[PDB]
């Protein structure tokens, strides 16, 4: 019953660190399409002004 | 009849009952195979990425 009870802990702890996992992975591909968008969009202003 | 039906019936149960702990134990392994190796891992290289 412990070691169900320790599987059944780490299996939450599983999935919370899993839903952190998902934030980052989610805020990683985010921080990509901000980049990508916001150095082009520097990129355009900078050209107008050139 | 006590020996083969209640006192060696009782150490059947509970050989299966050590090999229901190994199995979990096994599980807990699995467990930290994934978690440490793994969703910890794969939380130090998103958050390295991040």
């Amino acid at each position: 019953i412990t070691l169900e009870k320790d599987i059944k802990n780490l299996k939450h702890d599983i999935n919370e660190k899993t839903q952190i996992n998902e934030k980052l992975e989610l805020e990683l591909s985010e921080a990509n399409s901000k980049f990508e968008l916001s150095k082009q969009e520097n990129e355009r202003l900078l050209v107008a002004q050139r | 009849r006590i020996i083969s039906s209640e006192v060696q019936e009782s150490n059947r149960t509970e050989t299966e009952l050590v090999g229901l702990k190994q199995n979990l134990i096994n599980n807990k392994l699995k467990l930290m195979n994934v978690l440490e190796t793994g969703i910890m891992y794969k939380l130090e290289i998103l958050q390295e990425q991040l």
